[PDB]
């Protein structure tokens, strides 16, 4: 035995449906910024 | 086989400048 289990996703299924999920995790550190909002810089 | 570490093996804990302070 191994712990793997498989779903059986059918179009007729609502918590029974497949769900796509993305988790955005944000690296707050005092290192250089590299991912930023589109807000434009000034002089 | 071994040797003494002395006062070796210390690093800046975070990327923040600090000066004249006992952190």
């Amino acid at each position: 035995y191994f712990p793997l289990q498989s779903y059986g996703f059918q179009p007729t299924n609502v918590g029974y449906q497949p769900y796509r999920v993305v988790v955005l995790s944000f690296e707050l550190l005092h290192a250089p910024a590299t991912v930023c909002g589109p807000k434009k810089s000034t002089n | 086989a071994y040797t003494n570490s002395f006062t070796r093996g210390v690093y800046y804990p975070d990327k923040v400048f600090r000066s004249s302070v006992l952190h």
